[PDB]
RNA sequence: CAUUGGUGAGCAGCGAAGGAUUUGGUGGAUUACUAGCUAAUAGCAAUCUAUUUCAAAGAAUUCAAACUUGGGGGAAUGCCUUGUUGA
C-alpha cells in the first residue's frame, strides 16, 4: 500500500562539480546538489541514489572497476558508496575545501587535493565487511603554497602530479624510493595552473594555465633535466580556460573557456581539431570516455550537461535541467512521461525510465503557470502569467490555439472538460472565471459570483461539474451544461487554496490555510470528514528569520493536493520540508517524508547554530561576494526585495525549499513531486517488501515448487499470490503451460485477480515474452471483463499500465510487420523494369 | 561461533574501564588512552572529542597502558603491542607464559615487567627507528632483595637507570649492564604508587596507609612524610604550572590537594568517583596547565581547573578550590533496555540499572547526553510528595517512544521496576514530562505501548487492566477489562483500526479500536512473555513459555508461523525492517535468525555472554545488542544489506538456488512455438528504423571550425585481410547452409554496423549475397525469436535495395527466397490477431 | 525585464498582438530534442495543410 | 576574517579591519574603543587619514569616509574595487589603487578627484609611497614596480624587480631603499635614488608575504 | 445581582530532615568522531642554527586589459585618439 522510497530525481541533469564516465563508457555519473545521477545511456536507465550530503556536490569519482564511488561535498565531508549495491559504506571528513578526489588507474589508492596538501589514502576493499575506520593514510605531502586545482595519476600509478594556484605544478612519486625518480617543480605560467598531463609514454608533460597557455615539457640537454622546449597559447581575448582535459591514448586536449567555446586539439603540435560554442554561459567541467570517443562537457549557470561525440560531430545528448524554477507538474495519462511547465517560460516532457527531455516547448512569454493534459495524451494545455493559455498537440507540435481574455487578466490556474471542448482558466486579477470553446477559438462565457482571488479549478469527470475554489473561504460548484447553468456555494472555516476531485466524481477534497483537508459530498452539499494535518508538517527556521520556526507560520499548510486512482489516500505538499501521505476513510496519515536535507537551502532546518550566530548577526549572511576572484562571480546583479520572478542571480537570498506540485502515478504505485531541486518521484518494491496476505502454516517456496513439480497450477499460482513473493509469481508464471492458461484464469479468485493484473503489467513492460504475456492478458479479459467493467476504480491503475504495455510495445511489432508485408507484396507483384 | 549474517560493528557507550589511562602530549597538545575491555580509544583533551580507536581487538583483556609522543604500548596478557593511529605497527611477544603486569618506556629501552618479578628489557635496534624491537636482557628480582613490583618508573637525568619499586622498597637498576646500584632502606608500610617529581633526584611514594613519602634518590633518605589518615592511597599527580601542588587520589573516591611550601592542604574534592567501582584510579595533572584529568572505574573520566586567584597582591595564600571542567560517561552497570529512536540511525536510548536514562550517538560519540529526571511544576496547584533527599528513579523495564509528535508533548513512555505507574518523557529537551500514567488496580506497569499518530499512550497493568491516556495532557480515557492475569504485550495497528494485547493466561485478545469492541480471543498453550508488532505486514509475534515463537497475522486473526528450536528461555527478538527474520537472543547463550517465509532458522551464533536485547535498526543496517556482562551495546551490521544471503537450515548441522537467494532469472524462450522479443533495451529496433533522421537532428547548428594542416588518417594515428568477417561467415553459413552463427553476430552488431553491412551486401552479379542474406533471415524467423530485429532487417534489406530486387523480380533464386519468406510471415500474423483482441476489448472495458 | 522582476511578476499582460508566422514540412523526430529516444513520427503539416 | 593593522602617525590609535566586516578603531594605549562598525561587505583595508578622527575604508565596492564614531560621512562613486588604501598626509591626498588597474588621488579637504591615472598593467598588487618624495611605487603582475605622480599621466619609471607577480613593497622613511618581495621566493635590496638594485636574495624558502622598514633601518619580512 | 477587574485576610485539599519566581557565569551538544607544528616521502615536539647555501628550471599577446559609469546638456584647462611641425 504505502512503503515509497526515493526511486528517481527528474528534471535535473547537472548542477555543481565533476562528470565522470563509466570506465566502459556506458553510464555517465553527473552530480545534482547533493545525491549522484547516473545514466545508463545504451539501456536507457537512469537512478540516482537515495543518500545525499547535506551540501552542495563538488568531487566525484568512481573506480576503474565500477565498485566505490567517491563523493565529496563542498567543505570536507566525504562519503564513499558501494556502488552495485547503491549503499553508504563510510562517512569520513576532509575539513577543508576539497578540490579533487581521483582514485587510482591500478585501483589500490586515491589521492586526494584539499587545501595546499596532496593526501595519499588507500583503498578500503569491497569484498570485506565494514569497519570503523577503513580509510588507512598512506602519505601527505606539502610542498606547494595556495590552494590546488588539479590533480592528474600516470598511467601507471607511480607518479601523481599536481597542479596550482602557486602559477606551478609538481611530480610527487607513490614511493618513497622513487622521491629521487620525480621530486620536482615547474614553473613559468603567468596566472595560474589549471591543467598538468603526462604523455602516453610518460617522457613529455603538458601543462595548461588559466591565462590560455600550454607548455610542453621534454627532459632534454640545452646532466639535463626537464627543460620548455615549446610555448603554445590561444588567442582568446576575454575568454579564459575554466577547464581542461587530456586522453593521452589519442592525444586530445579538451579546453574549455569562460566565454562558452570549447577547442579540441591534438597537442603534440597544437593543431585546432574542432572549435564549437556549448552555449553563452562559461564552460564548467570536462569529462572524457576511455576509449577517448565522447566528451562531457557541463555548465552550472542553467545547469545543462551536453555527451558529444567528436569524430562525426554529433550530439549524442544536449539537455537542460531546471533549479528553482518549476512551478507545475503533470503526467501523461501513463508512466511513460512527466510535463512540467517552468518559470522560464518552458514546457518540457520529460522521459521517466531514461531521465531525459523528450521536447521542449518555448511560446509563452513569462512563467508557465500551470499544465493539464486532456483525457488523452496527445493533447496538453498550459496557463501562464502573460495572460494567455494555449493548447498544444503533442503530435506535430504545434499550439493550434491561444486564447486570451479581453482585460488581459494573468492566468493562475485552468481546467480542461473531459470530452475535450471546454477550457476555464481562473485567475486573481479578476475572480472571475473565464471558459473558451476549444473547437472554436472564441470565449463562452465569465462565471462570476467569487468574492475575491480564485484558487483552484477542477473538473469532475465521469459527471462533469466545476469545482472551483477561492479566497472568499469558499468551494462552488456550478453545473453549466444542460441548459440549467446553476450554482452551489460552500463555506468553508478559511480561505481555500488547493483542490482536488474524487475518480469517481462524487467528492471534493480541499485545502485551507488554516492547515485542514476537509472533504465534501457535492450532491449533498454536506462535509463528509476532515483531516487536520498542522502538527504532521516540517517548518523551517530561515537563516534571516527573527522568530522561531514554532511561531513561524509561513509553512503550516499544503497548498498542492492529489486523490490516488483508487480513491483512498491523499498526497498532500506546501512550501515546507514535509510531503504527507493520507488515508481518507480513516483521516490518519499513513506516512510523512523529508524533501531535502540539503543546509544549502533555506527552510530545511527548525534549529540552527548559535556558533554561526554572532552578536554582530548571523554569520551567514555576511556577503563573501567581493572576496571571490572573478568579475563576473563578483558583480551582483540583484534588485532589492524581488522573489519569484527572474534569475537565481536577481535575488539576494538562499533558495527555499518548496515543493510546487504533486500527483500520483497513473500506472504504478509512484507518485512525483515539482519541488525546489527537481521532480522527486517516489516508488514501491513488491520485491523488497515482505507483505503476504491469508498465510497458514502449510504455504510455503518449499510447498509451491512441491506443487508445479505435482501439476497442480491454479494451487501454485494461489499459493504464490499468499505468499505475494514476486519471484515465486514470476516463476510459476512462467512455468505453468500454454493449454491450461484458459482454465486458470477462470478459476482464479476475484481476490487475486488484481494482484496478476499489477503482476502482468510491470513485467510485460519489461519481459520479452510478448505472446506469453499477450496470451495470459486475453485469457484474463475473457474471463473476468464483467467484474472490471463493474469496479472500474479497483483495477483504474492496473488496467492503465496493460493499455500502456499493448499500445507501447506490441503495436510497434505489428506496425513494422505490416509495413513489411505490403512493402513485399509491392516489390514481387509489380511490373519491373525495361 | 562466527555467523553468516552479522558482524561485529563497535561496542557503544564506553569511556574508562578502571586501568589507569595514560596521557600524551602531541607537540603542544594532549591525548588520554582509556582502557575498554580489550580495545583502547585516544582521547583529545582540549575537547574530549573521541579521535582513535583500536581496529583490532586484543586476543585477551589489556593490563596496562602507556604512549609516546605518536605511539602507544599496550601490555595484554602476554605480549606488548605497538600501535600508532590504531593499526598495530610492531608486535613484541615476551618468552614466558606469566602475564605481564607493568611497563615502562624510557629512551631506547622498553621495560616490562612480568607478574613473577622478571623485568625484560627490550632495546631499539637502530638508534634511529621508532620503538623497540629487539629482546636485550631479563633482570629478575628474586625475593631476598625485594618483595611483588609495584611500579617501574624512569627518572630524568638517570643515563641508564630503571627504578623499580617493590612492596618494600625502592631499587635502582643499570639496564645496560644489568647490574643492581642501590637498594633504600625497607619501608615499615606497603607501597602501592609511585610517581616521578619535576624536581631532581625525587620520588613520591604512596602507601596502604594514609601516607606519601617525598623520597630522594641521590641520598636515599626520606625527604617529606604526609599522612592521609583513614584511606588507601591510589594515584598521585604533581603540579607544573608553577605552583607547588600536589594531588592525592584515594581509593575512597576523594581527591585531596596539596600546598607543598605552606605544608597544607588546599582543599578535597568528594566523592568524584564511586569507592564501589575502584574510587579514584588514575589522576593526572596536564603538563602546565591547572588541569586535572581524573578518571575513575565507574565508566567516566572528567577534568577540572584552578581558577586564577581572586586577590591581587596575596595570590598563592588565597586559591580558588577547583571546579569543574569537561566530562565524558556512560553505564556504571550494564544497561537494562534499549531503543532506536529514529529512523536515521542517529540515536540510541539505554535505560539502565543504576537508574539512568542515557541517549547514546550512533554517529559522533560526544553527542550523547544523559535525559535528566529533573520534575516539572505541577498545573494543579499542590506540591508533589517524594523524598527531600533527591534519588533517581527505578530501573526501567519497558519503554515506547513515537517519533510523530515529537517537539509538542511527550513521546516516551517508560516502565519502571515495581512502581505503580509510568512516566512519560520528552526526547527533544531530554527531560522527563509532565504526566506519570496509572494502572487503577493496584498493578505494576507490566508492559506499554503508543499509537502511531502520537496521541495515545497503552499501559496494561498485572491485573489485566487496559488504560488508555492522552498523551498531550496525560488524561485518562478507557481501560479493557479481558485479561485477568497480567497484560504482557499491547499493540494498535498503523491505521488506529485495531489493537492487540497479551497476556500470561495464555490469551491473545483482538479489539477494535474506532469502536470498542472485541474483534477475537484467541487462546494459545503456553503464557506468553513477548509481543511484537510489525505494522507495514500486520504480523505480530508472540514469545511464549513452551519455548517457541508463534507467529500470528493479526487481520485473519490465527497463527501462521511456529519456530521452534530454542532450549531455553527466550529473552529478546525483533522483527526485520521489512518483515522478513525474526532475531531472537535465549538464555541458552544464542542468537537465532529465523526466516519468516520459509520457515526455518537460517543463521546461528553462540555468544559467551547471554544477550539481554536484540533491536533492529529502523534502518536497514544496524543490529544492536547488549548482553549481561558489560556496560556498553554490541553493534553488527547487515552482510545482507550489501550482499545476497542464502535460506537454508543450519543449526542441526552446526549445533535449488532459485529458491534458496530467492532470486528468477527468466526463460529466454518458454515454447519453441510462441514468439519472443531480443534481451535488451526495447529501442534497439526503433533506433535501426530511424537511424538516419536522429543523427540529423543531432548534428550542431552550424559548422565547426578546423584547421587546414591535419592528418587525414587521424584515426589510425591514433597511437598506443582479403574478406570481411561477416561476409565470411555469412558465405560459409550459405555452404553448410546454417546461419546461426550469422544471426549471433547480427544479434551481436551495434546500430551502425547494422547498416553499414545491410548497405554494403553484393547487388550486381546473380544475387548469391541477398539470396544467401535473405535465407538467414528466414531461418531465424522458424526459429521464432529476436521477432522484431528480424523483422526490422528484412525493413532495412527492402529500403537498401529495394530497386535492386525489384528490377530484377520473378528471377527464380530472389523469387523463391521471397516465397519462404513470405511463407513464415504469412505463418505469424497471429500475433496482430492477439493485439487487435486485448487492445479492442481493454478499451471497452475501462470506458464503457 | 527589470520592472517586472522588481514587481515581482504580478503585473497586467500585454495587450495583444499578432504576428503571421511561416512554418515548414519537417519531420518531428528533427522538431522535438537531442536525445536517444523519440515520441512522435508524423511530419510537421496536417495533409489538408499540404 | 583574517584582520589587518593600521597604526595612527603619532603612534597612538590602532585602525584594525577584519575580512568580514568588523572595523575597529581604538585607542591601544589607554584602552579607549573610538568606533567599532560591523560592515557586512568584506573590507580589504583601511586608514587613518589625517587624524584619529577620519578613517577610509575600503569595501566590497566603494570606499567609505568615516568619522570618529562610525558616522558614515562619504562614500566614493569613483574609487571603485580598491584593495590598497593609503595617504599622502601633508598633501592632503587620499591614494586608492585597485583591481581595476586605476589609481586614483583624492584631495580629501576640498572634495575632488585630483588625477585618474590608467596602470596599463592590470590588476596592482602591491603598494608603498615613498615618504621623503611622496611618490607611489606600485607593483604589477608583470613584475615591474612603477614610480607614480599624480601630474605625469605615465609612470615616471618603470623598473624590473621580479619574474612573476610583486608580492609586497616597503620603502624607507629616508626615501633611499625599497625592499620588495615577489612570489617567485625572491626579495630584492634597491636603491631607489639613481636606481641600483644592491642585493637580491634568491630563495627565500617560501613567497614573501609581506616586507616593511622601520625607522632605524630595520627589515623585517614575513 | 455580577464582575471573565485589582489589592489583602483565612480555610478545605496536596504535602518525607522545606517551597516558589527571577537571574549572572562556565561546560557539553546544535552536520557524521582519522591526533600538534614546519621549510613536510621526513623532522621537531627541551631548537633550528656554526650545511642553509650551490646546481638546475623559470621572461608572448613587443602595452590586450575599468567587461566595474544614475538621466540629460556641455567640457576653458586636463585626459584619450588622429593627423602636423621641429629635433
Amino acid at each position: 500500500k504505502s512503503d515509497f522510497k526515493f526511486s528517481n530525481l527528474l528534471g535535473t541533469v547537472y548542477r555543481q562539480g565533476n562528470i565522470t564516465f563509466s570506465d566502459d563508457g556506458k553510464q555517465l555519473l553527473s552530480p545534482v546538489g547533493n545525491r549522484v545521477s547516473v545514466f545508463d545511456l545504451i539501456n536507457n536507465k537512469s537512478f540516482t541514489f537515495e543518500y545525499e550530503h547535506r551540501k552542495n556536490i563538488a568531487a566525484i569519482d568512481l573506480n576503474k572497476q565500477g565498485t566505490l564511488l567517491i563523493s565529496i561535498d563542498e567543505d570536507g565531508r566525504a562519503i564513499l558508496v558501494n556502488f552495485k549495491a547503491r549503499n553508504v559504506l563510510h562517512h569520513f571528513n576532509f575539513k577543508e575545501k576539497c578540490s579533487a578526489v581521483k582514485f587510482s588507474p591500478d585501483g589500490r589508492l586515491f589521492a586526494l587535493a584539499s587545501g595546499r596538501f596532496l593526501q595519499i589514502w588507500k583503498t578500503p576493499d569491497v569484498n570485506k565487511d565494514r569497519q570503523f575506520a577503513p580509510f588507512v593514510r598512506h602519505r601527505v605531502h606539502a610542498g606547494h603554497f595556495q590552494d590546488i586545482t588539479s590533480l592528474t595519476w600516470s598511467q601507471d600509478s607511480r607518479f601523481i602530479l599536481t597542479t596550482s594556484k602557486d602559477l606551478s605544478a609538481k611530480i610527487w612519486s607513490v614511493d618513497s624510493e622513487e622521491k629521487n625518480l620525480a621530486a620536482t617543480t615547474f614553473n613559468g605560467h603567468r596566472d595560474y595552473v589549471m591543467g598538468a598531463f603526462f604523455s602516453h609514454d610518460q617522457e613529455k608533460i603538458y601543462t595548461v594555465s588559466k591565462d590560455g597557455a600550454v607548455f610542453v615539457w621534454e627532459f632534454t640537454k640545452r646532466k639535463y633535466s626537464w627543460r620548455i622546449t615549446k610555448k603554445h597559447f590561444f588567442y582568446a581575448n576575454q575568454a579564459k580556460v575554466k577547464c581542461v582535459t587530456f586522453h593521452p591514448a589519442t592525444r586530445l586536449l579538451a579546453v574549455g573557456f569562460t566565454s562558452g567555446e570549447f577547442r579540441l586539439y591534438d597537442l603534440p603540435d597544437f593543431t585546432l581539431i574542432q572549435q564549437l560554442s556549448m552555449g553563452q554561459n562559461p564552460v564548467n567541467t570536462v569529462s572524457v570516455n576511455q576509449t577517448g570517443e565522447w566528451l562531457a562537457f557541463g555548465s552550472s549557470k542553467l545547469g545543462q550537461l551536453l555527451v558529444y561525440e567528436w569524430q562525426s560531430e554529433s550530439y549524442i545528448l544536449k539537455q537542460q535541467g531546471h533549479f528553482d524554477s518549476t512551478n507545475s507538474l503533470a503526467y501523461s495519462p501513463d508512466g511513460s512521461r512527466v510535463v512540467t511547465a517552468s518559470e522560464d517560460g518552458k514546457i518540457k516532457v520529460w522521459d521517466i525510465t531514461s531521465g531525459f527531455c523528450l521536447a521542449t516547448f518555448e511560446e509563452h512569454t513569462s512563467s508557465v503557470t500551470a499544465v493539464q493534459f486532456a483525457k488523452r495524451g496527445q493533447v496538453m494545455f498550459s496557463s501562464s502569467l502573460d495572460g494567455t493559455v494555449r493548447a498544444w498537440d503533442l503530435i506535430r507540435y504545434r499550439n493550434f490555439r491561444t486564447f486570451t481574455g479581453t482585460e488581459r487578466i494573468q492566468f493562475n490556474c485552468l481546467a480542461v472538460d473531459p470530452s475535450g471542448e471546454v477550457v476555464c482558466a481562473g485567475s486573481l486579477d479578476n475572480f472571475d472565471i473565464h471558459v473558451w470553446s476549444v473547437q472554436t477559438g472564441q470565449l463562452l462565457d465569465a462565471l462570476s459570483g467569487h468574492e475575491g482571488p480564485v484558487s483552484c479549478l477542477s473538473f469532475s469527470q465521469e459527471n462533469s461539474v466545476l469545482a472551483s475554489a477561492s479566497w472568499d473561504k469558499t468551494i462552488r460548484i456550478w453545473s453549466i451544461f444542460g441548459r440549467s447553468q446553476q450554482v452551489e456555494p460552500i463555506e468553508v472555516y478559511s480561505d481555500v487554496l488547493a483542490l482536488s476531485m474524487r475518480p469517481d466524481g462524487k467528492e471534493v477534497a480541499v485545502s485551507t490555510l488554516k492547515g485542514q483537508i476537509s472533504i465534501f459530498n457535492i450532491e449533498d452539499a454536506k462535509q463528509v470528514g476532515n483531516i487536520d494535518c498542522r502538527k504532521d508538517i516540517i517548518s523551517g527556521r530561515f537563516n534571516q528569520d527573527r522568530f522561531t520556526a514554532k511561531n513561524s507560520e509561513r509553512s503550516k499548510f499544503f497548498t498542492t493536493i492529489h486523490y490516488s486512482f483508487d480513491g483512498m489516500a491523499i498526497v498532500a505538499g506546501g512550501n515546507n520540508n514535509s510531503i504527507c501521505l493520507y488515508d481518507v476513510p480513516n483521516e490518519v496519515l499513513l506516512k510523512r517524508f523529508i524533501v531535502s536535507r540539503n543546509m544549502a537551502l533555506n527552510g530545511t532546518l527548525e534549529f540552527l547554530n548559535s556558533k554561526k550566530m554572532t552578536e554582530a548577526g548571523s554569520l551567514d549572511l555576511i556577503d563573501d561576494a567581493g572576496e571571490n576572484s572573478d568579475l563576473e562571480d563578483r558583480i551582483d546583479n540583484s534588485l532589492p526585495g524581488s522573489q519569484r520572478g527572474g534569475d537565481l542571480s536577481t535575488r539576494k537570498m538562499r533558495p527555499e525549499v518548496r515543493v510546487t506540485s504533486v500527483q500520483f502515478s497513473p500506472t504504478a504505485n509512484a507518485f512525483a513531486a515539482a519541488s525546489t531541486e527537481g521532480l522527486l518521484i517516489y516508488s514501491t518494491n513488491d520485491t523488497i517488501l515482505f507483505d503476504p496476505f491469508d498465510l497458514d502454516v502449510d504455504v510455503t517456496p518449499h510447498s509451491t515448487v512441491e506443487a508445479l513439480r505435482e501439476k497442480q497450477f491454479l494451487n501454485a499460482l494461489v499459493m504464490a499470490f499468499r505468499l505475494n513473493e514476486e519471484y515465486l509469481i514470476n516463476k510459476v508464471y512462467e512455468a505453468i503451460p500454454i493449454k491450461e492458461i484458459p482454465l486458470v484464469a477462470s478459476n482464479i479468485p476475484a481476490i487475486y485477480l488484481p494482484r496478476i493484473l499489477k503482476f502482468i503489467g510491470d513485467f510485460a513492460i519489461e519481459s520479452q515474452h510478448i505472446e506469453f504475456n499477450l496470451i495470459w492478458i486475453k485469457a484474463l479479459l475473457s474471463a473476468s471483463g464483467g467484474y472490471i467493467n463493474e469496479h472500474k476504480y479497483l483495477f483504474s491503475t492496473a488496467m492503465r499500465s496493460i493499455q500502456r504495455f499493448i499500445v507501447r510495445v506490441a503495436k510497434e511489432v505489428v506496425n513494422t510487420t505490416t509495413d513489411n508485408k505490403y512493402t513485399y507484396r509491392f516489390l514481387v507483384s509489380t511490373d519491373g523494369s525495361m | 561461533k562466527n555467523s553468516k549474517i552479522f558482524s561485529p560493528f563497535r561496542i557503544i557507550g564506553n569511556v574508562s574501564n578502571g586501568v589507569p589511562f595514560a596521557t600524551g602530549t602531541l607537540g603542544s597538545t594532549f591525548y588520554i588512552v582509556t582502557c575498554v575491555g580489550k580495545t583502547f580509544q585516544i582521547y583529545d583533551a582540549n575537547t574530549l572529542h573521541l579521535l582513535f580507536v583500536s581496529e583490532k581487538e586484543t586476543p585477551s583483556s589489556i593490563v596496562a597502558l602507556s604512549a609516546h609522543f605518536h605511539y602507544v604500548y599496550a601490555a595484554y596478557e602476554n605480549k606488548v603491542g605497538i600501535y600508532k593511529r590504531g593499526i598495530e605497527e610492531h608486535l613484541l611477544e615476551l618468552e614466558t607464559d606469566a602475564n605481564v603486569e607493568h611497563l615502562c618506556i624510557f629512551g631506547d629501552y622498553l621495560c616490562a615487567s612480568t607478574d613473577d618479578n622478571s623485568i625484560f628489557i627490550y632495546k631499539k635496534s637502530d638508534p634511529q627507528d621508532k620503538y623497540p624491537s629487539e629482546f636485550y636482557t631479563k633482570l629478575t628480582v628474586t625475593e631476598i632483595q625485594g618483595g611483588e613490583i609495584v611500579s617501574l618508573q624512569h627518572l630524568a637525568t638517570y643515563l641508564n637507570k630503571l627504578t623499580v619499586v617493590t612492596k618494600s622498597n625502592v631499587l635502582l637498576f643499570n639496564v645496560r649492564t644489568g647490574k643492581l646500584v642501590f637498594t633504600s632502606n625497607e619501608f615499615p608500610d606497603q607501597i602501592t604508587t609511585a610517581e616521578p617529581a619535576p624536581v631532581l633526584d625525587i620520588i613520591a611514594l604512596g602507601t596502604v596507609t594514609g601516607e606519601v613519602i617525598m623520597f630522594n634518590m641521590r641520598k636515599g633518605k626520606r625527604i617529606r612524610t604526609i599522612k592521609i589518615p583513614q584511606s588507601r592511597i591510589s594515584s598521585l599527580s604533581f603540579r607544573t604550572d608553577g605552583s607547588s601542588h600536589l594531588s592525592v587520589g584515594t581509593s575512597s573516591g576523594d581527591l585531596i590537594f596539596y600546598d607543598l611550601d605552606r605544608r597544607s592542604r588546599i582543599h578535597v574534592l568528594k566523592n568524584i568517583h564511586r569507592e564501589s567501582y575502584g574510587g579514584v584510579t588514575q589522576a593526572t595533572f596536564l603538563n602546565g596547565q591547572p588541569i586535572i584529568v581524573t578518571s575513575g572505574g565507574d565508566n567516566s573520566l572528567k577534568e577540572y581547573v584552578f581558577d586564577p586567584s581572586l586577590s591581587q597582591g596575596s595570590g598563592d595564600v588565597v586559591v580558588q578550590p577547583p571546579r569543574y571542567l569537561r566530562s565524558r560517561g556512560g553505564h556504571s552497570q550494564p544497561p537494562s533496555y534499549i531503543a532506536f529512536a529514529d529512523s536515521q540511525s542517529h540515536f540510541m536510548l539505554s535505560a539502565s540499572k543504576d537508574r539512568s536514562l542515557w541517549s547514546f550517538s550512533l554517529r559522533k560519540d560526544a553527542q550523547s547526553q544523559e535525559m535528566s529526571q529533573r520534575l516539572h511544576k505541577k498545573q494543579d496547584g499542590g506540591r508533589v510528595g517524594g523524598s527531600t533527599i533527591k534519588s533517581k528513579f527505578p530501573e526501567i523495564v519497558a519503554l515506547a517512544i513515537e517519533n510523530a509528535r515529537i517537539g509538542e508533548w511527550e513521546n516516551i513512555i517508560t516502565a519502571h521496576k515495581d512502581e505503580k505507574f509510568a512516566r512519560t518523557w520528552d526526547m527533544r529537551n531530554k527531560r522527563v514530562g509532565r504526566w506519570t500514567f496509572d494502572t487503577t488496580d493496584d498493578g505494576f506497569v507490566k508492559s506499554v505501548a503508543m499509537s502511531q499518530c502520537g496521541n495515545f499512550g497503552f499501559i496494561g497493568s498485572s491485573n489485566g487492566s487496559i488504560t488508555i491516556y492522552n498523551m498531550q495532557s496525560g488524561i485518562l480515557r478507557k481501560k479493557y477489562k479481558l485479561h485477568k492475569r497480567a497484560v504482557t504485550g499491547i499493540s494498535l495497528d498503523g491505521m488506529n483500526r485495531k489493537m492487540v494485547s497479551c497476556g500470561l493466561d495464555g490469551i491473545v485478545g483482538f479489539y477494535d479500536f474506532n469502536k470498542s469492541t472485541l474483534l477475537g480471543k484467541l487462546k494459545l498453550d503456553a503464557p506468553i512473555t513477548a509481543m511484537v508488532y510489525h505494522r507495514s505486514s500486520d504480523l505480530f509475534a508472540l514469545a511464549l513459555d513452551d519455548l517457541s515463537i508463534v507467529v500470528i497475522d493479526a487481520v485473519t486473526q490465527r497463527v501462521v508461523r511456529q519456530l521452534w528450536g530454542h532450549s531455553n528461555r527466550i529473552t529478546a527478538f525483533d522483527f526485520s525492517p521489512e518483515g522478513r527474520w525474526i532475531v531472537s537472543a535465549s538464555l541458552d547463550s544464542t542468537i537465532r535468525t529465523w526466516d519468516l517465509p520459509t520457515g526455518g532458522c537460517i543463521d546461528g551464533i553462540i555468544v559467551d555472554n547471554v544477550a539481554t536485547n536484540v533491536k533492529f535498526s529502523p534502518n536497514g543496517d544496524l543490529l544492536a545488542t547488549t548482553h549481561v556482562t558489560g556496560n556498553g551495546i554490541c553493534i553488527w551490521t547487515n552482510r545482507a544489506q550489501f550482499k545476497t544471503v542464502s535460506t537454508r537450515t543450519i543449526d542441526e548441522s552446526e549445533f535449488l538456488n532459485d529458491i534458496d537467494f530467492n532470486t528468477y532469472t527468466s526463460l529466454e524462450q518458454i515454447d519453441k512455438e510462441l514468439l519472443t522479443l531480443s534481451i535488451g533495451p526495447r529501442s534497439k529496433m526503433n533506433t535501426l528504423l530511424h537511424l538516419d533522421v536522429i543523427r540529423k537532428r543531432s548534428k550542431p547548428k552550424e559548422a565547426p571550425k578546423k584547421s587546414e594542416k591535419l592528418p587525414f588518417f587521424l584515426q589510425l594515428s591514433g597511437e598506443k585481410g582479403f574478406e570481411s568477417h561477416f561476409t565470411k561467415q555469412l558465405r560459409e553459413g550459405s555452404q553448410s547452409k546454417d546461419y546461426s552463427s550469422l544471426l549471433a553476430t547480427l544479434i551481436n552488431f551495434s546500430p551502425a554496423a547494422v547498416d553499414l553491412e545491410i548497405r554494403s551486401l553484393n547487388s550486381f552479379e546473380p544475387f548469391d549475397e541477398i539470396v544467401w542474406f535473405i535465407d538467414a533471415l528466414t531461418q531465424g524467423l522458424k526459429s521464432n525469436k529476436n521477432f522484431e530485429l528480424y523483422e526490422t532487417f528484412m525493413s532495412l534489406l527492402f529500403k537498401a535495395h529495394g530497386d535492386v530486387i525489384h528490377a530484377n523480380n520473378k528471377n527464380q533464386d530472389i523469387a523463391s527466397a521471397l516465397q519462404n519468406w513470405e511463407d513464415v510471415h504469412k505463418k505469424e500474423d497471429r500475433l496482430d490477431d492477439l493485439v487487435k483482441f486485448c487492445m479492442g476489448v481493454a478499451a471497452f472495458v475501462t470506458t464503457a | 525585464y527589470k520592472l517586472d522582476v522588481l514587481s515581482s511578476v504580478h503585473f497586467v499582460p500585454k495587450p495583444a498582438s499578432t504576428s503571421l508566422e511561416i512554418r515548414v514540412e519537417t519531420p518531428t523526430i528533427s522538431m522535438e530534442d537531442a536525445q536517444p529516444l523519440y515520441m512522435s513520427n508524423a511530419s510537421s503539416l496536417a495533409p489538408q495543410e499540404i | 576574517g583574517p584582520y589587518h593593522i593600521k597604526y595612527a602617525k603619532n603612534g597612538t590609535h590602532l585602525l584594525i579591519t577584519g575580512r568580514k566586516g568588523h572595523v575597529a578603531s581604538m585607542d591601544w594605549r589607554k584602552g579607549q574603543l573610538r568606533a567599532e562598525l560591523f560592515l557586512n561587505e568584506t573590507c580589504h583595508s583601511a586608514t587613518y587619514l589625517q587624524n584619529e578622527q577620519y578613517f577610509a575604508v575600503a569595501q566590497k565596492k566603494y570606499t567609505f569616509i568615516y568619522d570618529h564614531e562610525g558616522t558614515e560621512l562619504h562614500r566614493l562613486k569613483q574609487h571603485i574595487e580598491a584593495r590598497h588604501l593609503d595617504f599622502l598626509p601633508y598633501h592632503y591626498l587620499l591614494v586608492t589603487a585597485g583591481e581595476t588597474g586605476w589609481l586614483k588621488y583624492h584631495d580629501v579637504s576640498t572634495g575632488q578627484l585630483v588625477s585618474e591615472l590608467r596602470t596599463k598593467a592590470g590588476p596592482t598588487m602591491a603598494m608603498a609611497q615613498n615618504p621623503w618624495n611622496a611618490v607611489m611605487h606600485l607593483g604589477h603582475s608583470n613584475g615591474t614596480v612603477s614610480l607614480w605622480s599624480p601630474s605625469m599621466p605615465e609612470p615616471l619609471v618603470k623598473l624590473l624587480s621580479a619574474r612573476g607577480p610583486v608580492n609586497s613593497i616597503a620603502i624607507d622613511r629616508s626615501g633611499y631603499y625599497m625592499a620588495t618581495t615577489g612570489a617567485d621566493r625572491s626579495m630584492k635590496i634597491w636603491d631607489i635614488r639613481n636606481f641600483k638594485q644592491l642585493h637580491s636574495v634568491e630563495s627565500l624558502p617560501t613567497p614573501g608575504t609581506n616586507v616593511s622598514i622601520s625607522d632605524t633601518g630595520l627589515l623585517a619580512l614575513s
